[PDB]
């Protein structure tokens, strides 16, 4: 299938200046179509899961301000301008175009 | 066999004006790449010379008239001219939009900048989450609805050529 | 639009375990049911969806065809069927409704553990 | 007038294929709920009843010894009723697709099998945002195509109608 590795795995939580996650596709995702698709989800504890990002274009409205994101096709990267302890949990990065779905292996933040 | 010489003028008078309409339909704004009998403006200079071709003979049956004759087979000729020309793009527009996409045919601002986001030739679903979804089905349905329209404008060309081929004697 | 999961269930291995993701608020034809498992030690992992109005179903194929899932239309809710479960399996699955032309899997289910 | 009825008769066969090719178009399965001139089927009878009336009109536009004027009453008067009909369908299902329905009008299985998931009356989602979605802009040029198609076929319609009938008095 597609399998997608992100670093850093732990990435200790700091306001402010450093926030930075990194996701990669092993089979260089692309459909010719002049975008490419990618999704991102936070998870913590107390509710269910949300949408965050949809291909890394824009974003669902009640989303923080302060979120961005972009990619060039290989590998994706996400910047947060300033991360706050509110909105504190992992990261997931998704592809889908083509079965069977694989999901990322999200990167724990404490 | 040379049966009439005058109730065909009406039939070709109702074919012209059939082709007039169609071409005024057919101008709705489907698609970046617009089909090419529509970008080339064919059908309503097609349809304004075969009415003008009716209405020089479905209304004369007269002879005697040197310039009358003249008119009456050069503009024969330039009929034949347009229906094979009708014929071939209406073969080349049928194999493209059938088979696959090979031609960009850009048409003008007005019927395109309605619609710049959207494709009519080969819209399938690039990832599998979009299978059965209604913009898929919507231009399935816009693409059936075009192949039937072309195979009926190639029938009536073909049976308006028969009728040419069998009137120019 | 609201979606209602039973609770969770505790089972053994080699039993079978059935959760009702009740679907309510929307059109339960006009979106393809999408379920997402969720296991500790890793993230999120896909395992099969299906569509309600024409019995269309697709697997993701990394087991011996063992998922069998089947829906509904006069309840409008899908149910789950599992053979012989086993200690491995043992995680958290989420019921999920998908948007057509972009937003793939914006809403997502309460969800529902099970144990074995 | 009725001094040159002949060469109306290739008119009104023109017009049965009309009805016949309109119809077998028409038959496609473009949404759920199709307009309600298709489900009646009138355009199919209508074309096949002007093609034979046109072909006995068109006979001997004489007096023979009976061949005529047995039916130049009977199928006068079919004709007239199947314009008259055909008219109050288009006035129908005009008003049908511009205003919201209040018949159903079920579409048959063996077509409806191929296209079961098109909506046309209700395609708003009920998010403001999502207006600018490709779907709702594939509704919208449907909503027009099948707005011009409908008029253009009430004017023919007219037209033809309004002819029989000053040639038939």
């Amino acid at each position: 299938d597609i399998v997608m590795t992100q670093t850093p795995l732990s990435l200790p939580v700091t306001p402010g200046e450093p926030a930075s996650i990194s996701c990669r596709s092993s089979k260089s995702l692309l459909h010719s179509n002049g975008i490419t698709y990618l999704y991102w989800y936070l998870q913590k504890p107390g509710q269910s899961p949300q949408l965050l990002i949809y291909q890394m274009s824009n974003l669902v409205s009640g989303v923080p301000d302060r979120f961005s994101g972009s990619g060039s096709g290989t590998d994706f990267t996400l910047k947060i301008s300033r991360v706050e302890a509110e909105d504190v949990g992992v990261y997931y990065c998704a592809q889908n175009l083509e079965l069977p779905y694989t999901f990322g292996g999200g990167t724990k933040v404490e | 066999f040379m049966r009439e010489s005058k109730t065909l003028g009406a039939v070709q008078i109702m074919n012209g004006l059939f082709h007039i309409a169609l071409g005024g339909l057919l101008m709705i704004p489907a698609g970046i790449y617009a089909p090419i009998c529509v970008t080339v403006w064919y059908p309503l200079w097609g349809g304004i010379m075969y009415i003008i071709s009716g209405s020089l003979l479905a209304a004369t049956e007269k002879n005697s008239r040197k310039c009358l004759v003249k008119g009456k087979m050069i503009m024969n000729s330039l009929s034949l001219f347009a229906a094979i020309s009708g014929m071939i793009l209406s073969i080349m527009d049928i194999l493209n939009i059938k088979i696959s996409h090979f031609l960009k045919m850009e048409s003008l601002n007005f019927i395109r900048a309605h619609t710049p986001y959207i494709n009519i030739y080969n819209c399938e679903p690039a990832n599998p989450s979009e299978k059965n979804s209604p913009s898929t089905q919507y231009c399935y349905s816009i693409q059936s609805l075009f192949l039937g329209i072309l195979s009926v404008m190639l029938i009536f060309a073909f049976f308006q050529e028969l009728v040419i081929a069998g009137i120019v004697e | 639009v609201q979606l209602v999961q039973s609770g969770a269930e505790v089972k053994k291995p080699g039993s079978s375990v059935k959760v009702s993701c009740k679907a309510s608020g929307y059109a339960f034809s006009y979106s393809w049911i999408n379920w997402v498992r969720q296991a500790p030690g890793q993230g999120l992992e896909w395992m099969g969806r299906i569509f309600p109005g024409d019995g269309d179903t697709d697997y993701n194929g990394k087991f011996k065809g063992r998922v069998t899932i089947t829906a509904d239309k006069s309840t409008s809710t899908a149910y789950m069927e599992l053979s012989s479960l086993r200690s491995e399996d043992t995680a958290v699955y989420y019921c999920a409704r998908n948007v057509f032309d972009g937003y793939w899997l914006v809403y997502w289910g309460q969800g529902t553990l099970v144990t074995v």
